[PDB]
């Protein structure tokens, strides 16, 4: 299982190379139609990316499915927060769809979710989050979020922890600073988990109220949270 | 669908 | 708080721990959905009063405005109850020790609509804590991290940095290698993502029990649930 | 109530 035999540099390289492309987009109903049309196209690329996360294709088909059903909206949100880091006060859903906070209000219940995403963006900006850190965090979300619902997965997670620490050591942080930064980063995943659960309720609500029709892949990933 | 795209 | 050493930090946290409370379990009648939810909410409501006193004793917490204290406890209360429940349950495989007179297995969870899935997640977390050999000194650090972190999105961040230093010192003093220290720190903090998840699912559950008039919610518990604006 | 108890 050469996943477990990767150096820190080789793990970073593999994650950088696995990264999905940035896709483009195009009332309450048109805005939701844009965002879910975007999500649904991104999900297809997320499946490819997952298969390139070292260690993921070592898992059974069932476990792969489970990890992606659990994690998909976290992974979309952490991508969105990353893209938006350099646009204080805005969410870069796509290069041609850059929404300010007040456009949140065009959709019922959406502004509170935009506020949480913008606050996470702001936190990443204040920590000066690096791209190499970001691809580790995203892989940790895939492997961690459904793992408790296994040894191979914990050993892969440990290697990604070693990789994060390697990046911080290389950047010249003291040991005390590396441990502190690793904690700050991992504690953000708790906030991402919270936003995903809120966003899943919201999506389900927009579906029920026929604000937006949901089709295919997106609908099945929503339905998995039942 | 997810099953199929994963294979 | 910022000038405490790691050893003073751990003492203050262990010193601050709330008591284990008893439920009002009455073994003379069968459980119904309503009576089991009654027991659990009654217990929670009594624990919340002790949680408030415990938070005031968490170094750094009383330095915040009353508004910020209220927000943090509103955000974190159910995570804190759950982590306490998972900790109490560690040495009872397959059961949840809600109270010493209320030790429930997953089949008793089935008594309340939708609770069994949440019992399963709690049992899984309790098995992870056991597999990791989570120590009391680590549990109190994790519990303080939940209180300071869950609603934080600069003084808070400094106290959180001090708790990280404290966890690392604990691991070092226990003889873990430098690499084992960071690996463990990560495994501990990644469990907080799962506790957050269970808290969100538990809050939706409690809200549905309320909206279906299964159990009356009053006072502090009612207000802490309503704070989540579901 | 929470504000009062704090
Ligand atoms: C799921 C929602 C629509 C799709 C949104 C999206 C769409 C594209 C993407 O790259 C990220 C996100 C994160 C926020 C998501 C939203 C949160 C609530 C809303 O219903
Ligand atoms: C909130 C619930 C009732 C109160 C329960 C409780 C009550 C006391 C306690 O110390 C821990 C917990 C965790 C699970 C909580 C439950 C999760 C769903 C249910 O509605």
């Amino acid at each position: 299982s050469l996943a477990l035999s990767l150096t820190a540099d080789q793990m970073v390289s593999a994650l950088l190379d696995a990264e999905p492309p940035i896709l483009y987009s195009e009332s309450e109903a048109s805005m939701m139609g844009l965002l879910t049309n975007l999500a649904d196209r991104e999900l297809v690329h997320m499946i490819n990316w997952a298969k390139r996360v070292p260690g993921f294709v070592d898992l059974t088909l069932h476990d792969q499915v489970h990890l992606l059903e659990c994690a998909w909206l976290e992974i979309l949100m952490i991508g969105l927060v990353w893209r938006s880091m350099e646009h204080p006060g805005k969410l870069l859903f796509a290069p041609n769809l850059l929404l300010d906070r007040n456009q949140g209000k065009c959709v019922e219940g959406m502004v509170e979710i935009f506020d949480m995403l913008l606050a996470t963006s702001s936190r990443f900006r204040m920590m000066n989050l690096q791209g190499e850190e970001f691809v580790c965090l995203k892989s940790i979300i895939l492997l961690n979020s459904g793992v408790y619902t296994k040894d191979h997965i914990h050993r892969v997670l440990d290697k990604i922890t070693d990789t994060l620490i390697h990046l911080m050591a290389k950047a010249g942080l003291t040991l005390q600073q590396q441990h502190q930064r690793l904690a700050q980063l991992l504690l953000i995943l708790s906030h991402i988990r919270h936003m995903s659960n809120k966003g899943m309720e919201h999506l389900y609500s927009m579906k029920c109220k026929n604000v937006v029709p949901l089709y295919g892949l997106l609908l099945e990933m929503l339905d998995a949270h039942r | 669908i997810l099953h199929r795209l994963l294979q």
